[PDB]
């Protein structure tokens, strides 16, 4: 806005990167209506969903404190920028953070608020329930005043989820951050996420994130994300047919599971001019990568049967998104290299597999080490 | 029986029309010596 | 330099540079019977990376 | 003669909706909750372990978003595991948590909000 | 017999004796498995499908021949055995 903040330093490596948002515990976003459910009480059946799950859950991604857990894990360095209240909860909150050597000198503490708590009023319209909020958590009320410039003029990659859009004070707070990240030359990471409220329907979620879409350098979507918000019914009816008399190739025959390759053409509506990469993610399972150059998709895998007990899918989105972080701040030639970009991101899919391995998100996101000795275990050595 | 195993790393060298083609037990291709043959490796 | 490494037990390669020679050229899956042609696309194996142990890490380490 | 294994009560939104219209005396916690959440596997044992502590002075019930879907979007839910806390008094306002909050923060909205 | 078999098989049951257009592998297997297990290999046919096991050798037959290697691909794929009577339309 004005002038710069701090003093300029020689700024140790690896670069650092800034997550944006609210820092909580577990608390998936995405939620969409499953048609599979298990016994509502016997809790010891809903690991069944774990390892056949709903296709909105292959990988889910949470809350931006995850990514930065994850990033520092793969050998990183994060700083968090948000708000807690001052109460006990956002003490375990911020020692949790710098248990994980994740810096929060840009985490700001309300003293009159409660973390994780909005209080909400309760109504009958037309004969049915519903709430409106009342006063905000401290979570979702960081102001601009409050933004940490040493951090925004330090940090390389800006990152935030969808979940800022829900709250009017840090959607505010929020274009000032990035406003400050690009006049420091920092880039700007979206990460969808979107929460419950943004699937209702198409037109108003694309009016809601056109404006932080188009700031964004680097985008990350779920495969179920990006048809919601082109055409969902076009991609279903394209994958359910069938030809009725022969396959028209080979491989059409074998019935395979569908792993559709967005054409440029189809992402086209999606497209504008500073964003230097999209990535579509149908969980681990295939990363689809758009540049202004080029396109292609690399080819992943999962195993969390091999685990039956452990596995657990929350958190694995987080994981995939630190692991592309940690490959492009010390890769750069990802953005102009496919065959570059297409091994790096070999590493975010490993680091994605691993993290499905355990209960909880924030326990089980992996080292750097772990995730290069899988990607090795994984890929024939020329894939390396 | 036993197999003959190469003692190094190189291109094996022998002339094809003193040996008898065949197929293995394992269903390959394969010579058939009848013959004192002398193979050269050059390593 | 070689010859007198060798005579004194230092550390030089097995084999002279200066006496080494490459292996020509072999057959390219064109002359070759099926069961010795080169598979078009690397196969996974589990054994594709060497073993860890003390050895090499020590190795290295008195290297540097 | 065989105690039931679970305290917590899974109920309709028409359910919900008669028991917050109508006169209650103790806190009325309410669970969202999917059981394809892996989350949700957590939340399900400290609310078990809630209803054992809170035996009548407090009511804890459960709403599946999978069948309720419409219901949680209209009561401001965001995402899973989402809790609201109703107060017994009309006026005073509910409270909305989000995520796998301790047990202890529980029982210190329980007691000192409700 | 085998006479009566082969009519019921044709008739009944709709045998033909369609073309099996082999690899050189296929070709090699089933000219050589007739004469033994680890055996010299005797026979014209299975001392050539030897030789064919290796495409250079096909195409340097191919040139002797003085076609080109389409030309020899398109011949493999050519009926085999007798042909009918031709046609008299009145």
């Amino acid at each position: 806005v004005d002038y710069d903040d701090g003093i300029d330093f020689p700024y140790d490596d690896p670069p650092l990167v800034c997550c944006f948002g609210a820092v909580q515990k577990e608390f998936v976003p995405v939620v969409r209506v499953h048609d599979n459910p298990m016994h509502p009480d016997i809790y010891s059946q809903w690991k069944m969903l774990q390892w056949d799950p709903p296709e909105f859950g292959r990988a889910p991604g949470g809350p931006p404190s995850n990514v930065a857990i994850s990033h520092v894990r793969l050998g990183g360095r994060a700083a968090f920028m948000g708000k807690v209240g001052g109460d006990d909860y956002g003490e375990e909150l911020v020692l949790m953070m710098n248990k994980e050597r994740v810096q929060t000198r840009g985490v700001k503490f309300d003293e009159g608020a409660s973390t994780a708590c909005t209080r909400v009023k309760i109504k009958f319209e037309d004969g049915k329930m519903k709430a409106e909020t009342v006063k905000e958590p401290p979570e979702d009320s960081l102001l601009a005043s409050e933004l940490n410039l040493a951090v925004l003029k330090e940090a390389r990659i800006f990152h935030f989820n969808s979940e800022v859009l829900t709250s009017p004070t840090m959607e505010s707070t929020l274009f000032k951050a990035i406003q400050w990240s690009k006049k420091f030359g920092g880039l700007i990471f979206f990460d969808l996420n979107l929460p419950l409220p943004l699937w209702r329907s198409r037109n108003e979620t694309r009016k809601l994130i056109k404006k932080s879409w188009d700031e964004a350098n680097i985008i990350e979507v779920s495969q179920q994300e990006l048809e919601f918000l082109l055409d969902e019914e076009y991609y279903e009816r394209r994958r359910n047919y069938t030809p009725q008399y022969f396959a028209e190739d080979f491989e059409q025959t074998k019935n395979r599971r569908d792993y559709y390759h967005y054409t440029p053409e189809e992402i086209k509506p999606l497209w504008h001019d500073d964003l230097k990469l999209l990535v579509v993610t149908d969980g681990t399972l295939r990363l689809h990568y758009y540049t202004p150059k080029f396109d292609g998709v690399v080819v992943g895998t999962e195993d969390v049967l091999i685990t039956p007990f452990t596995c657990d899918r929350t958190g694995s989105g987080d994981a995939v998104v630190a692991g592309i972080m940690r490959k492009l701040t010390t890769c750069p030639e990802m953005f102009e290299d496919q065959d570059v970009l297409e091994r790096q991101l070999r590493f975010a899919v490993a680091a994605g597999i691993i993290s499905q391995w355990t209960i909880g998100a924030v326990r089980g996101f992996p080292t750097e080490s772990a995730t290069q000795n899988l990607k090795e275990q994984v890929y024939v050595p020329s894939m390396w | 029986a036993e197999h003959v195993r190469a003692p190094y790393n190189g291109k094996i060298k022998f002339n094809e029309d003193l040996v008898h083609p065949t197929r293995t037990r394992h269903g390959h291709p394969a010579f058939l010596c009848y013959i004192d043959l002398s193979v050269i490796i050059e390593s | 330099g070689f010859e007198l490494d060798k005579k004194l037990g230092r550390p030089h390669p097995f084999i002279d540079p200066t006496k080494k020679k490459q292996i020509e050229t072999t057959l390219t899956s064109d002359e070759s019977w099926w069961n010795w042609r080169k598979p078009e696309k690397e196969q996974w194996s589990r054994w594709q990376r060497r073993r860890p142990d003390v050895e090499t890490v020590f190795l290295k380490a008195m290297a540097e | 003669f065989v105690r039931e294994d679970y305290l917590v009560r899974k109920l309709s939104a028409q359910e919900l909706q008669d028991l917050v219209k109508g006169e209650r005396k103790v806190p009325l916690i309410v669970d969202f909750y999917a059981t394809w959440c892996g989350p949700c596997i957590l939340m399900a044992q400290e609310l078990e372990m809630l209803a054992v502590e809170y035996e009548s002075n407090a009511m804890i019930v459960k709403v599946d978003t999978d069948d309720e879907y419409e219901f949680a979007r209209d009561m401001q839910v965001r995402g899973l595991p989402t809790l609201f806390f109703i107060s017994p008094d009309p006026s005073k306002d509910a409270i909305r948590t989000e995520g796998l909050i301790p047990l202890q923060m529980m029982r210190d909205i329980i007691d000192n909000d409700m | 017999t085998e006479d009566e078999a082969r009519r019921r098989n044709w008739i009944e049951r709709g045998w033909a004796p369609w073309e099996e257009i082999l690899t050189p592998e296929a070709d090699f297997a089933r000219k050589s498995l007739n004469e033994g297990e680890e055996v010299p290999l005797q026979s014209p046919e299975a001392i050539e499908a030897f030789k064919m096991l290796r495409p250079s050798y096909r195409k340097k037959k191919i040139k002797e021949m003085g076609i080109t290697e389409d030309e020899w691909y398109a011949k493999q794929f050519e009926i085999r055995g007798d042909k009918p009577p031709p046609l008299d339309t009145s």
